[PDB]
């Protein structure tokens, strides 16, 4: 999920 | 010399955050992937929507073109990759075998191979024709954020939250080099220079670095942007002046001079984190895309 922050 | 990129089009139609945009090698097309489980194809020069491609069961984090511009590959949270015929929109193959979200993907120049990196801390090399997995590299000890082939496909570069960049021999799967640097900040993106001599790496401490692959030496550093939370695509722009192009968490597109490291432009207009930028193969054209509060793609044109 690149759209969610780490 | 400084560029003068200006907004030409905004492209709307994804219903969630956009995750990646890429120009087709023939310059005709822009492909975008998004959290809404869709790929969309748009005309590169007029911004006209062309089609939607669907079939993934969860969101898509990356998309990539074959060399002949006829195939796409997508990496998805449903733990698979999919190979698509662009003209028909049909799924040709489903690549299964990762045990977690697939995050990034790319064809090799010959386009007989696909490389993927996943949250299962692994890199996989797949055969395009059969869809079978040829190799599984135990590449990293944390999620893999980027994978990229070099000019001729003999090398793979991978990056991870473990703070490492690794250079692999494609044919043998053996690790040829590991780039480590200081306090091991998570590496969010990596890609070869067009000539294949240098490697551009983003770290989640608001930093981009240009490394010489042969020497293992950092040559340039680029700062001024915000990059702490997301894996943002960065690019070499080579059609006019030699720039470094990146997204940013302050909703701006940043453009630096490669040699001098000075910021030469900031593109304003996105209303969320700019997660992805892409540079047109022959024209001075930038495609940028943003997250949930924006959900659009913007095309920018410059004279240099």
């Amino acid at each position: 999920m690149r759209v969610e922050p780490r | 010399v400084k560029p003068n990129y200006a907004l030409k089009f905004t492209l709307a139609g994804h219903t969630k955050a956009v995750s990646s945009v890429k120009f087709s090698p023939n310059g005709e097309w822009l492909a975008s992937s998004s959290a809404d489980k869709l790929i969309k194809i748009w005309g590169a020069y007029d911004g006209k929507f062309e089609k939607t491609i669907s079939g993934h069961k969860l969101g898509i984090s990356d998309v990539a073109w074959s060399s002949d511009s006829n195939l796409l590959v997508s990496a998805s949270d449903d733990k698979t990759l999919k190979i698509w015929d662009v003209s028909s929109g049909k799924c040709l193959k489903t690549l299964k075998g990762h045990s977690n979200y697939v995050f990034c993907c790319n064809f090799n120049p010959q386009s007989n191979l696909i490389v993927s990196g996943s949250f299962d801390e692994s890199v996989r090399i797949w055969d395009v024709k059969t869809g079978k997995c040829l190799k599984t590299l135990p590449a990293h000890s944390d999620p893999v954020s980027a994978v990229h082939f070099n000019r001729d496909g003999s090398l793979i570069v991978s990056s991870s939250y473990d703070g490492l960049c690794r250079i692999w021999d494609t044919a043998s799967g053996q690790c040829l080099k590991t780039l480590i640097d200081d306090d091991n900040p998570p590496v969010s993106f990596v890609k070869f220079s067009p000539n294949g001599k240098y490697i551009l790496a983003a770290t989640l401490d608001n930093t981009l670095k240009l490394w010489d692959y042969s020497k293992g030496k950092c040559l340039k550093t680029y700062t001024g942007h915000k990059n702490e939370k997301y894996c943002i695509f960065a690019n070499f722009s080579v059609t006019g002046g030699k720039w470094i192009v990146s997204g940013s968490e302050d909703n701006l597109v940043y453009i630096w001079n490669l040699q001098t490291k000075e910021i030469v432009q900031k593109l304003q207009g996105h209303t969320d984190v700019v997660i992805s930028t892409a540079c047109h193969p022959t024209e001075n054209i930038i495609a940028s895309a943003a997250l949930e509060n924006d959900k659009t793609i913007k095309l920018w044109k410059s004279d240099c």
